[PDB]
């Protein structure tokens, strides 16, 4: 937490804009207009995105990212998500 | 008490004629101490005393002066002048502060009286030398702006008199319609640095003394 | 030093946005921090700090974060813009306690913005600024000078057009020769926070503070 | 009279003091002329011609 006001001093933003910059982080692609950089310290198991403005760069918050192994059964997870919601949009789809 | 604030206010632009400094000056006679007033936004250049300190830097600040505080009151009390006739005024530029010495001199012996101009009290300053502020701005630039439009209704008389049937005849009185605006456009470039001059207050003190009482009555 | 404060005298005044007194404020953010010389004509912000105090004030309001000093006077030169008309640098009314009021939560947790601050003191009001103010009350003053010799001059171009007009005249207004001792008596008489002074010489003290 | 302007002989000055003296004449007749306030956007604005045009 806390990881908003680093930029309030920075760029002088509003409050709330972080939690639309992590959804957007978190969401596929970077900020449509956030600068992210999307990475993976597997030595350290962190993630970090950037927030540039007003003709200076500047590091927002970051992710204390926790090593949980087994990514098998966390893929089968992910995929199995990706059918059934393909599976109900498809169904909605058909009943239009 | 306002005979050091007030009256030192209603005090018309006068540069005593020191002998170093060329800075803003006028001194107010009064019962009450001599009271100088120099406001040109922030470094107190000023010279306030009461009966008191004057009585002090009477008894202690020079080495020959037997005046009591009843004789400079009288000696202030006997001057009519925020100027110098020459009690001698002189100058010793020792600081920014404007030195106004009034001497122990009472159209007789120069009896000794000199000044280290001291960081006047502040409660007699800035509360009547940044009225000059506010007061000056809303005074001057609309009075000399309506005194322009003043000029501008008399050059549409002039205008409509002509169209109407008062064609000119003469170049003496040939005299098309002079506004403001080029007026202000040629004075920024010749005439400025001669009405932007505050120097030893010799225009300072004679379209700016009536002016700055309108600025401080404002 | 020279440069900073000769340009800075001709860097227009700056209002920056503060809606609680009025600033009347001279920006020049090039070196030696930001030159940021605010005057509410009451207490002046001799803030030509250089780029120590811009970073005293990076840090004291980032609380995980720094903004570089030279970054930070930079942005800054370029966040007063958005507040000449954002990060509102207010400050309070009052003329001897000047502390920035920037007081709003930009991210949730509390953080605030504000400057090195300077309160009054018993030496600030007879430095530079009047003379350039005096230098327009003179400018102004031989301006109404020459308008008036052109009024009489006019007015007694006026007269001819009394005796060679022809306007038509219903009878239901009169025009009077301009007069002149009245006309004098009017400007004199008749005629004539910090607020009303910084929206009256945002444009004629630039204009006249050259000398 | 039922108007709520005056203007046109508030015009021309020679018409409106014809109008006038004619007035005065008819006063010394014994005529009693009276004006009524009529509707105007811009209000009846007496006296532009009838000030003293009236008994």
């Amino acid at each position: 937490e806390s990881e908003i006001s680093q930029e309030a001093d920075d760029m002088a933003m509003e409050k709330g804009k972080y939690v639309g910059e992590l959804r957007k982080a978190l969401l596929s692609g970077a900020g449509p207009a956030d600068v992210y950089t999307f990475n993976f310290s597997k030595e350290s198991c962190y993630f970090f995105f950037e927030k540039n403005l007003k003709d200076v760069s500047f590091r927002l918050g970051s992710f204390n990212l926790e090593k949980v192994e087994n990514p098998a059964e966390v893929i089968r997870e992910l995929i199995c998500y990706c059918l059934d919601t393909i599976a109900e949009n498809q169904a909605k789809n058909e009943h239009l | 008490m306002e005979e050091l604030e007030q009256g030192l206010l209603m005090q018309p632009w006068a540069w005593l004629q020191l002998a170093e400094n060329s800075l803003l000056a006028k001194v107010f006679i009064t019962k009450q101490g001599y009271a100088l007033l120099v406001s040109d936004l922030q470094q107190v250049w000023h010279e306030q005393v009461d009966t008191s300190v004057v009585s002090q830097r009477a008894k202690e600040l020079n080495k020959r002066l037997t005046a009591p505080p009843a004789a400079f009151l009288c000696h202030l009390d006997n001057l009519l002048r925020p100027l110098l006739k020459d009690a001698t005024f002189s100058c010793d530029c020792v600081a920014d502060a404007l030195i106004l010495r009034v001497r122990s001199e009472l159209s007789g012996l120069p009896f000794y009286w000199n000044f280290h101009c001291m960081l006047a009290s502040p409660s007699l300053v800035s509360q009547h030398l940044i009225r000059p502020l506010m007061g000056m701005s809303l005074a001057l630039q609309c009075q000399v702006r309506e005194l322009a439009t003043l000029l501008h209704m008399k050059d549409l008389e002039i205008q409509d008199y002509q169209e109407s049937g008062a064609t000119l005849i003469r170049d003496r009185l040939k005299t098309e319609p002079f506004e403001e605006n080029s007026f202000l456009e040629q004075f920024m470039i010749e005439k400025l640095p001669e009405a932007c001059s505050i120097g030893d207050g010799k225009p300072f003190v004679m379209n700016l003394q009536d002016l700055y009482m309108a600025v401080t009555t404002q | 030093m020279e440069e900073l404060e000769q340009g800075l005298l001709m860097q227009p005044w700056a209002w920056l946005q503060l809606a609680e007194n009025s600033l009347l404020a001279k920006v020049f953010i090039t070196k030696q921090g930001y030159a940021l010389l605010v005057s509410d004509l009451q207490q002046v912000w001799h803030e030509q700090v250089d780029t120590s105090v811009v970073s005293q004030r990076a840090k004291e309001l980032n609380k995980r974060l720094t903004a570089p000093p030279a970054a930070f006077l930079c942005h800054l030169d370029n966040l007063l813009r958005p507040l000449l008309k954002e990060a509102t640098f207010s400050c309070d009314c009052v003329a001897d306690a000047l502390i920035l009021r920037v007081r709003s939560e930009l991210s949730g947790l509390p953080f605030y913005w504000n400057f090195h601050c300077m309160l009054a003191s018993p030496s600030l009001v007879s430095q530079h600024l009047i003379r350039p103010l005096m230098g327009m009350s003179l400018a102004l003053q031989c301006q109404v000078r020459e308008l008036a010799t052109l009024l009489h001059m006019k007015d007694l171009e006026i007269q001819d057009y009394q005796e060679s007009g022809a306007t038509l005249i219903r009878d239901r207004l009169k025009t009077e020769p301009f007069e002149e001792n009245s006309f004098l008596e009017q400007f004199m008489i008749e005629k004539l926070d910090g607020k009303p002074f910084v929206m009256n010489l945002q444009d004629l003290y630039m204009a006249v503070t050259t000398q | 009279l039922f108007t709520n302007e005056d203007n046109p002989h508030g015009n021309d000055s020679a018409k409106a003091s014809r109008a006038r003296t004619k007035a005065g004449d008819l006063r010394d007749t014994g005529i009693f002329l009276d004006l009524m306030h009529l509707k105007k956007p811009g209000g009846f604005d007496i006296s532009l011609f009838y000030r003293d045009i009236i008994s």
